[PDB]
């Protein structure tokens, strides 16, 4: 049974990811979100804990899955003949970061700091379950209004996390790293960060710094809005050219700009209810 | 000019 099960609303959106649908569990009005994709466009493929050929995505949500976190959770997944169709965690009101900076435009330290950090352990729950996302970027932010809790969205460019370089990547180029550009080479995490680098400038500037390859590779970082000196070192170290000189998530979360960070409700209370 | 980019 699978349009038994959910009752099946209007188109959310489409592109990279399929089609993906507002949805409500029917045993228990669980708001969902249900996402198709057509076997002929998946270019990834993985094999499950019972062996079978799924798309790798279905593998890399089964890791995270596991327990509460910072991720939108797979509830369930269908095959059909000609497309998979996955059952999703839907917040409720809910918002994506990259609308809710367009409007806001560029946002309060205070906030920032919020949201930056809940993403940063969003990302660590994911490598130590041995998933690399590779497509970190607001659009891949979802806000839950509510509770003040940011989830993480769309593992359809996401690998297995390895210590090994990887050659292959199909994320978004703007949130890609300059040895991306220039040698179709990167490693994980100082990719990851390098990403989590443009998220940042991105918050309080209230757009990414670089739209061409050759602002990218050139690492000059002009901050366009009054930023603090403490969170402009942090964003530059995020940034650095060698992948070597970036930042670990702990030297992040331990640089002073990162501490004393509000509690997702505060953030709720102070930066979203008003 | 601020805008999404798909991957
Ligand atoms: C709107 N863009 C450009 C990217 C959205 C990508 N996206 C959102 C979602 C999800 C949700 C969405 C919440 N708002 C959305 C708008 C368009 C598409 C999906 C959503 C949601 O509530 N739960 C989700 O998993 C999603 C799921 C699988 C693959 C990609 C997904």
């Amino acid at each position: 049974p699978l349009e038994s099960q959910y009752q099946v609303g209007p188109l959310l959106g489409s592109g990279g990811f399929g089609s993906v649908y507002s949805g409500i569990r029917v045993s228990d009005n669980l708001p969902v979100a249900i996402k198709h994709v057509e076997k002929d466009r998946i270019s990834d493929w993985g094999e499950l804990p019972n062996g079978t050929r799924v798309p790798m995505e279905v593998v890399l949500l089964k890791k995270v899955s596991s327990g509460f976190s910072g991720v939108i959770r797979l509830l369930d997944w269908f095959e059909r003949p000609d497309s998979f169709v996955l059952i999703l965690e839907r917040p409720e009101p809910v918002q994506d970061l990259f609308d809710f900076i367009t409007e806001r435009g560029a946002l309060q330290e205070e906030l920032a700091r919020s949201f930056f950090w809940q993403v940063l352990e969003a990302v660590r729950h994911c490598h130590n379950c041995g998933v690399l996302h590779r497509d970190i970027k607001d659009e891949n932010i979802l806000i839950d209004l509510n509770r003040g809790e940011l989830k993480l969205i769309d593992f359809g460019s996401g690998a297995l996390l390895k210590d090994t370089v990887y050659t292959d990547f199909d994320g978004t180029r703007v949130y890609s790293p300059p040895e991306w550009i220039r040698y179709h080479r990167y490693h994980g995490r100082s990719a990851a960060v390098w990403s989590l680098g443009i998220l940042l400038y991105d918050m309080v500037c209230g757009d990414i710094p670089f739209e061409h390859d050759e602002e990218i590779i050139g690492g000059q970082v002009f901050f366009r809005q009054r930023v603090s000196s403490e969170c402009q070192h942090l964003i530059r170290w995020c940034l650095a050219l060698r992948p070597s000189d970036r930042p670990t998530f702990e030297e992040i979360q331990n640089h002073p700009w990162m501490q004393d960070v509000l509690l997702p409700q505060e953030t709720a209370e102070i930066h979203l209810h008003s | 000019k601020r805008r999404r980019h798909p991957s």
